[PDB]
RNA sequence: CCAGAAAAGGUGUUGGUUGAUAUAGACAGCAGGAUGGUGGCCAUGGAAGUCGGAAUCCGCUAAGGAGUGUGUAACAACUCAC
């Protein structure tokens, strides 16, 4: 038998609020065995919202991470991660630069939810000011650079 | 604005008829936006599909009839939501790709039914918590193995009937919807020649 | 507390201001007269709309503040918190009097100071808002809903002047480029061809 | 207890109306001005409060 | 502003024999005759064309409050043609929450007794209009069919039996019972 | 004079000012779409376009707002701009 389920877990810390039982119990297996392994299998995400597919069979599910375009950029902005004390307004300044943006656009490209890569870097540079980031100047600084001075494939 | 949008559309339909001397006049009736995005992005290396105001394509072609008089045969064949497929690749391979890329759409809550929607008598995977969506149609159900067994076949939506909003939801949650809508090509333009 | 404003409406008496002779006047409750982003240059709020009275009447100092709050509260919703400048251009000076009864009667009749009022001539700018030229209907609607706080009759007129200046909008940037008037905040300074020549040199240097 | 297209047939005649702010009268759903001369053909309407 | 002339022709079909006695029209065809005098309306009704194929209503020197009465006349003539070619079938359905609305038809289509509406013991006897035949339809469980020639008689005899079934002193938004007009079609079709 | 009315309104009707869009086919009206990154970032117990604060991009486009409204615990489902 072969099935697939989805769950949007929270990164590094194992969620005590069991969103695991009402989707694993009527499928048959133990949910507490699996939902703690999702968080350590993510591991390096460690603070954020992360969607995870799990193909589930008669024996066990398989834990691998679904990428998100707003999540891959904010794991690349490497700020000191806050613990569970959960303060204010973590609004994301800082500097990311163009090469790893192209490298995230690689993963959005081979997701095959995309156009060609000169368009994917534009629609993922829009996510930079969505999150609030700053490539020493965000997509208003990057309007007319990709028009006739592109670094594309 | 809208004036320069129309004037740019004139240019991007003038050059797309000056480039490709081979066309499909294809009906884009009731296809989804994403169901056209899939076909458009998939055939991007091997086709260019185009839409627009048909009463604008009339004058956009009559601005070319200065130059190429063989485009006059396109004018009586633009009625309804019909558009262009432009290519220099094939004559029947991309035709079969247009025939094969059509997707079974979900059952809309108010669309007309082209074909005889019925459900086979089976044990679904919904579970006992979701019987009230079958009770709204009056389906005699039975709970077995923690799911729902539909006991007999149900002729719920027939050919040429309105699809109700209540009886469209159980098609979505049984994940079967026979409404396959795609491209319905009827007129071919190839080097000043028309075939069905 | 105070008697209805249909009593103290028409400009009946002589203008009787708060002065050395009339003392003990209670303070008019309008005390902020202009607000918004009042700390701005002339270049960035061109457009200006005036609420112009069309009756020779008296507007109370309480109605002035009511209409000011009503015209401010609309544009902090509409134009953002720093996209306008209200200037109320009627400071109240005429103090009005009250003969209150407790039985003496009408004998010895001269009122105590009750409130302050603003005598408004025919065709006079009561309030004026400057903003961007894209916020034109916001000025129109803000002044419209501030009309209902005043008595009488007001029209709404969008002027041809650049903001809160006495110079026309089609000539303002021309004269700035000709260096005939120089910005100094809410307004401008007009330079004539009359000064000593070192002041000409200092602006052309 | 009642079937849904019948309750929709009933509530297009009973519920799905406009009601005028002044005079409290009952108007057709695509109304902009009241019918009654008693309110001066006024302009401010509301929909009928749906049942819960 | 007085406009100088407004007009609007009405194509009468082949089988309809229409005539007009001054301003009073008579429309004849398969199902019967309808007469409706327009002696309040102050226009020029002219039956132009030989083979007599069009009626034409003229209004000379009319402001808009009386120019509004041109397509009114045209629509009454068109509903007068329709009710003699095709007829007027208004189907209307009895919606009931708990107590069944028991409708019985008496005097071969001319009287409707409505019983058990909200469990009440008062019975609604509603007389129809002369020319309208009420019936309980087969192949549908609780549906009344009102058929006739005059649309102002069919619809009024529908609205009478619809306003005979109303609640009193209760939330009309919840007690959604009564007979309500569901479908407004023709008797025979084309 | 002088013997009674106002602010405020009206898709009643008649004039008048000013600005739009419209055979590159509008306004209605009936039909078909109303997509992707994405369930955008902060936050919140839950907010997936729809309680909140700032942003508000791109791609595919004939065209679609990080959304006009009805909804939901949150979705879903419907609707609107286009
Ligand atoms: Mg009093
Ligand atoms: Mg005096
Ligand atoms: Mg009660
Ligand atoms: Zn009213």
């Amino acid at each position: 038998e072969i099935k697939v389920v989805y769950l949007r877990c929270t990164g590094g810390e194992v969620g005590a609020t069991s969103a695991l039982a009402p989707k694993i119990g009527p499928l048959g297996l133990s949910p507490k065995k699996v939902g703690d392994d999702i968080a350590k299998a993510t591991g390096d995400w460690k603070g954020l919202r992360i969607t995870v597919k799990l193909t589930i069979q008669n024996r066990q599910a398989q834990i691998e991470v679904v990428p998100s375009a707003s999540a891959l950029i904010i794991k690349a902005l490497k700020e000191p991660p806050r613990d569970r004390k959960k303060q204010k307004n973590i609004k994301h300044s800082g500097n990311i630069t163009f090469d790893e943006i192209v490298n995230i656009a690689r993963q959005m490209r081979h997701r095959s939810l995309a156009r060609e890569l000169s368009g994917t870097i534009k629609e993922i540079l829009g996510t930079a000011q969505s999150v609030g980031c700053n490539v020493d100047g965000r997509h208003p600084h990057d309007i007319i650079d990709d028009i006739n001075s592109g670094a594309v494939e | 604005d809208r004036a320069t949008w129309k004037s740019n559309y004139f240019l991007k339909i003038i050059q797309l008829l000056d480039d490709y001397p081979k066309c499909f006049i294809v009906g884009a009736d009731n296809v989804g936006s994403k169901q056209m995005q899939q076909i458009r992005m998939s055939l991007r290396g091997k086709a260019v599909v185009l839409m627009g105001k048909n009463t604008m394509m009339r004058k956009a072609i009559r601005g070319h009839l200065e130059n190429n008089p063989a485009l006059e045969k396109l004018l009586p064949h633009i009625r309804g939501n019909v558009g262009f497929v432009f290519t220099k690749e094939d004559l029947t391979e991309i035709r079969d790709m247009l025939l094969a890329n059509k997707v079974p759409a979900a059952a809309r809550a108010g669309a007309i039914a082209p074909c005889e929607v019925t459900v086979p008598a089976q044990n679904t995977g919904l579970g006992p918590e979701k019987t009230s969506f079958f009770q709204a149609l009056g389906i005699t159900t039975k709970i077995s193995r923690g799911t729902i067994e539909i006991l007999s076949d149900v002729q719920l939506i027939k050919t040429g009937d309105k699809v109700g909003a209540s009886e469209a939801t159980l098609l979505n949650m049984l994940n079967i919807s026979p409404f396959s809508f795609g491209l319905i090509i009827q007129q071919v333009f190839d080097n000043g020649s028309i075939y069905n | 507390g105070r008697r209805p404003a249909r009593c103290y409406r028409y400009c009946k008496n002589k203008p009787y201001p708060k002065s050395r002779f009339c003392r003990g006047v209670p303070d008019a409750k309008i005390r902020i007269f202009d607000l918004g982003r009042k700390k701005a240059k002339v270049d960035e709020f061109p457009l200006c709309g005036h609420m112009v009275s069309d009756e020779y009447e008296q507007l109370s100092s309480e109605a002035l503040e009511a209409a000011r709050i009503c015209a401010n509260k609309y544009m902090v919703k509409s134009c953002g918190k720093d996209g306008f400048h209200i200037r109320v251009r009627l400071h109240p000076f005429h103090v009005i009097r009250i003969n209150k009864m407790l039985q003496t009667g009408m004998r010895g009749a001269f009122g105590k100071p009750q409130g302050t009022v603003a005598r408004v001539h025919i065709g006079q700018v009561i309030m004026s808002i400057r903003t961007k030229l894209q916020n034109k209907e916001h000025v129109v609607e803000a002044l419209r809903r501030a009309k209902f706080k005043f008595p009488g009759r007001q029209k709404i007129h969008i002027s041809k002047k650049w903001g809160f200046t006495k110079f026309n909008a089609d000539e303002f940037e021309d004269m700035v480029a000709e260096k005939r008037l120089i910005p100094d905040g809410c307004g401008v300074k007009y330079i004539p061809n009359r000064g000593p020549l070192d002041k000409w040199r200092a602006l052309h240097s | 207890i009642i079937e849904p297209s019948l309750r929709q047939l009933a509530q297009k005649y009973n519920c799905d109306k406009m009601i005028c702010r002044k005079c409290y009268a009952r108007l057709h759903p695509r109304a902009v001005n009241c019918r009654k001369k008693k309110c001066g053909h006024t302009n401010n309407l509301r929909p009928k409060k749906k049942v819960k | 502003m007085k406009t100088i002339l407004s007009n609007q022709t009405v194509d009468i079909p082949e089988n309809v024999d229409i005539s007009l006695k001054g301003r009073t029209v008579i429309v004849k065809g398969p199902r019967g005759t309808l007469r409706r005098d327009f002696n309040h309306i102050n226009v020029e009704l002219s039956l132009l064309g030989k083979k007599k194929k069009r009626l034409r209503v003229d209004k000379w020197w009319g402001n808009r409050k009386e120019l509004a009465t041109v397509r009114t006349i045209c629509s009454h003539v068109q509903n007068m043609i329709k009710g003699v070619t095709l007829g007027f079938r208004y189907k209307m359905r009895s919606v009931y929450a708990h107590f069944p609305i028991n409708v019985v038809i008496q005097e071969n289509g001319s009287l409707v007794e409505i019983r058990n509406f909200l469990g009440e013991k008062y019975i609604r006897r509603v007389r129809m209009r002369p020319g309208v035949a009420c019936s309980v339809s087969q192949a549908q469980k609780d549906e009344l069919v009102l058929e006739g020639n005059d649309i102002e008689l069919v619809s009024n005899s529908a609205a009478l039996i619809q306003q005979a079934t109303t609640v009193k002193n209760k939330d009309i938004r919840k007690f959604l019972d009564g007979i309500y007009v569901s479908e407004k079609g023709t008797v025979q079709q084309a």
